[PDB]
RNA sequence: ACACCAUGG
RNA sequence: CGGGAAACCAAAGUCUUUGGGUUCCGGGGGGAGUAUGGUUGCAAAGCUGAAACUUAAAGGAAUUGACGGAAGGGCACCACC
RNA sequence: CCUUUAACGAGGAUCCAUUGGAGGGCAAGUCUGGUCGCAGCAGCCGCGGUAAUUCCAGCUCCAAUAGCGUAUAUUAAAGUU
RNA sequence: UCAGGGUUCGAUUCCGGAGAGGGAGCCUGAGAAACGGCUACCACAUCCAAGGAAGGCAGCAGGCGCGCAAAUUACCCACUC
């Protein structure tokens, strides 16, 4: 039977929308049905940081940040842990996880 | 699949039959 | 979820039921014909035939027998079919080259029970019937 | 063999298994080859094939695989068909071969 | 695009009378859907009601009691015959004792234990019970 | 087992023969069902809520 | 941050 | 609100208290979108489309188990280190 | 022929009621003897593999009754046209 | 057969039509394209002295054939006409 209201998808009011590869399993999915995810970390490691600042030459240096934009397909977002399948009215909940 | 298969297989099993059909008439 | 309902609209009710009544199976073969052509009796429900041997036929699992049928062609049509012998033992009154009367079996078209495939049954074998010759009434005539 | 059904009554053939001869309609047949849905071929000890039938009491119980000694009950108005009554340990077939029963016609 | 104006102004009575209103708005209306109100209301299935000019079709405003149970038309104007008028009022009705037919004749829009006593048939409209 | 296992009429032959024992002409007709309303309607010796068929044997 | 894992009186 | 076999639907509601208007189309499962005739196409194919025969079920939503080379916790030297 | 009438004409062992059933649907036996997945029954679900309420028979019981069973066409059941 | 609506049947004693093996042509008569009338071809079939002649039960009985499938080669104008 049905599983999901929208599809599994965000099309609405909509033919078509272009795809899109995965980043691992180069599979092609809708651009609005893919796993987005957006990563902001340091170009350093937390753990060399202090190296790092110790060896510069300049006084004050606040280290570059790495903008990185992921796309998943489903079976390659759920092999890596991603997400995860959830209880059945559990599935109706659209706010992000708690930081 | 299963049906996309039977049917591909039906329609090269037909297209075998017509020409032999047709080729003897 | 959309039947004309107006006030003039009888000829397109009227010619879409004789074109849907097309699709009901029990109607369909009493109005094609082709089932009536295709009939191995003569569209009756008898027909007399003469016994060409004697055959058993497995039942259909799960349970198990051999069904002591005759084959038989027919008089009229000339056309063969299968039949079985209703009661314990009576595949013994059944010479061999000796006319019969089938009948029908009891679901108009269909193998009836495990037997596969055999749609008549014998009523007399030669001018006397099975329930006489089996209960005792009567003796073959030879 | 060795699946999990210990549900079955176990074998205890092992309790005085007997000798049996021919009837009226019955006769000794070797199996040439096996075919489908259960029935298969044969070879009486006199020449007629008999295209035969595992009977109804011997399914999955008794394998008959190929190539061994059997007994066949006849058919009282068909000659054709036949029916395993009965299959013989190498030990029996010796036994009838030698008892002077079965012909010293094939090989086990 | 709205080809029978007394089917919406009855159903719209219906829609409101379960709904538990006490108070309905119709619009259009006609010199029928009057006709057919004051059929209702000589009997007490619902209140008086106002008629609002506005220059076109008007709209009308309906006061419900919760007498009312149901009321409907037969959306093809069919013929009946007083002869084939009980065939009717037995497939319609709830029950030999209450309810009403009601349809056009000759001589009005009345119900049909009234045509019955002036011996005319005509167009059956509705019924309401 | 023994002969042709499809040997017809087996059972029908090998069952023992047993004659009708019976001389006592049954009653036909009317008299007949004025039979069966006394013995069903007329005297019901009382018995337990476990109620008991005509043919009861077990 | 994925070698191979078929079958069942 | 109400409806439904239920999952569920502000429409899939206003339906045994059954009729706003009109178009296409279904009739147990298979044989089968097959055979054949017509037609369109350079071709691949599309459109229209049977019967013989065979069968007591095939199917839908939901429930409790059992299983998973699915996920989260936890446990045992008849498990491992 | 029927009707009207003299004379013969009833003790029940005949001046003899049959046809189909007895697991369920569906009124009536968890009796006794026989057969052993055989012979067979069974419209459908299903009975029979040595302890058969379903096969073969005795006994008893059920339904209609001077009638009852079977094959077939058709109508209601079918709001499954 | 049927609540209401309907479905299926109507060779068959009353009324209308059509035909006497198949097709065709005509005489006589108020009335016929008549077959218990005639002529010819087609298909059947009978008698013969081998020159010739003769025929039409889908009237009543009866017989063969066909098939699952259908009664006696009886009596009489007394009744209706
Ligand atoms: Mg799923
Ligand atoms: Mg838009
Ligand atoms: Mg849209
Ligand atoms: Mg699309
Ligand atoms: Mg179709
Ligand atoms: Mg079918
Ligand atoms: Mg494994
Ligand atoms: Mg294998
Ligand atoms: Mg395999
Ligand atoms: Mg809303
Ligand atoms: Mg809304
Ligand atoms: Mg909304
Ligand atoms: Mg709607
Ligand atoms: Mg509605
Ligand atoms: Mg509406
Ligand atoms: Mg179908
Ligand atoms: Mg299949
Ligand atoms: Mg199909
Ligand atoms: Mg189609
Ligand atoms: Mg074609
Ligand atoms: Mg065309
Ligand atoms: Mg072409
Ligand atoms: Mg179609
Ligand atoms: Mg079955
Ligand atoms: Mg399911
Ligand atoms: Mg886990
Ligand atoms: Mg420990
Ligand atoms: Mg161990
Ligand atoms: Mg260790
Ligand atoms: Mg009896
Ligand atoms: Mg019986
Ligand atoms: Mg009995
Ligand atoms: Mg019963
Ligand atoms: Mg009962
Ligand atoms: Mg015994
Ligand atoms: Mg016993
Ligand atoms: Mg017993
Ligand atoms: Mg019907
Ligand atoms: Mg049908
Ligand atoms: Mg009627
Ligand atoms: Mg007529
Ligand atoms: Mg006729
Ligand atoms: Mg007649
Ligand atoms: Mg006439
Ligand atoms: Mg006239
Ligand atoms: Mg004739
Ligand atoms: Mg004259
Ligand atoms: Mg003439
Ligand atoms: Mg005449
Ligand atoms: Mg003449
Ligand atoms: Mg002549
Ligand atoms: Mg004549
Ligand atoms: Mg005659
Ligand atoms: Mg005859
Ligand atoms: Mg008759
Ligand atoms: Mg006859
Ligand atoms: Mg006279």
């Amino acid at each position: 039977t049905k599983k999901r209201r929208n599809n599994g998808r965000a099309k609405k009011g909509r033919g078509h929308v272009q795809p899109i590869r995965c980043t691992n399993c180069a599979c092609c999915v809708p651009k609005d049905k893919a796993i987005k995810k957006f990563v902001i970390r340091n170009i350093v490691e937390a753990a060399a940081v202090r190296d790092i600042s110790e060896v510069s030459v300049f006084d004050a240096y606040v280290l570059p940040k790495l903008y990185v934009k992921l796309h998943y397909c489903v079976s390659c977002a759920i092999h890596s842990k991603v997400v995860r399948n959830r209880s059945r009215e559990a599935r109706k909940d659209r706010t992000p996880p708690p930081r | 699949m299963r049906a996309k298969w039977r049917k591909k297989r039906m329609r090269r099993l037909k297209r075998k039959r017509r020409k032999m059909r047709q080729r003897s008439k | 979820m959309g039947k004309c309902r107006g006030l003039r609209t009888a000829r397109k009710l009227r010619s879409h039921r004789r074109d849907q009544k097309w699709h009901d199976k029990q109607y369909k073969k009493a109005h094609l014909g082709t089932a009536l052509k295709a009939n191995p009796f003569g569209g009756a429900s008898h027909a007399k035939g003469i016994v060409l041997e004697k055959v058993g036929v497995e039942a259909k699992q799960p349970n198990s027998a051999i069904r002591k049928c005759v084959r038989v062609q027919l008089i009229k049509n000339g056309k063969k079919i299968t039949a079985f012998v209703p009661n314990d033992g009576c595949l013994n009154f059944i010479e061999e080259n000796d006319e019969v009367l089938v009948a029908g079996f009891g679901r108009k078209g269909h193998a009836v029970g495990d037997i596969p495939g055999v749609r008549f049954k014998v009523v007399k074998v030669a001018n006397v019937s099975l329930l006489a010759l089996y209960k005792g009434k009567k003796e073959r005539p030879r | 063999g060795g699946k999990n059904r210990r549900r079955g009554k176990n074998e205890n053939e092992s309790e005085k298994r007997e000798l049996v001869f021919k009837e009226d309609g019955q006769e000794y047949a070797q199996v040439i080859k096996m075919l489908g849905n259960g029935r298969l071929e044969a070879m009486c000890f006199d020449g007629v094939k008999r295209l035969c039938h595992i009977r109804g009491k011997l399914r999955k119980k008794v394998w008959i695989n190929t190539s061994d000694i059997i007994l066949v009950g006849l058919r009282d108005y068909q000659d054709n068909k036949a029916d395993v009554i009965l299959k013989y340990n190498a030990d029996e077939a010796r036994s009838l071969k030698a008892y002077g029963e079965l012909p010293e016609h094939a090989k086990i | 695009v709205r080809m029978n104006v007394l089917a919406d102004a009855l159903k719209s009575i219906n829609n409101a009378e379960k709904r538990g209103k006490r108070q309905v708005l119709i619009r259009p209306c006609s010199k029928v859907i009057v006709r057919f109100l004051t059929v209702m209301m000589k009997h007490g299935y619902i209140g008086e009601f106002e008629i609002i000019d506005d220059h076109r079709a008007g709209k009308i405003v309906v006061n419900l009691t919760g007498r009312l149970n149901k009321c409907g038309v037969i959306s093809p104007r069919f013929d009946v015959q007083l002869k084939d008028l009980e065939k009717w009022q037995n497939n319609l009705l709830p029950s030999r004792q209450f309810g009403f037919i009601v349809l056009t004749t000759s001589a009005g829009i009345m119900d049909h234990e009234e045509a019955r006593r002036k011996h005319t048939g005509g167009k059956i409209l509705g019924f309401f019970f | 087992v023994h002969g042709s296992l499809a040997r017809v009429g087996k059972v029908r032959g090998q069952t023992l023969k047993v004659a009708k024992q019976e001389k006592k002409k049954k009653r036909t007709g009317r008299a007949k069902r004025r039979m069966q309303y006394n013995r069903r309607f007329v005297n019901v010796v009382p018995t337990f809520g476990k109620k008991k068929g005509p043919n009861a044997n077990s």
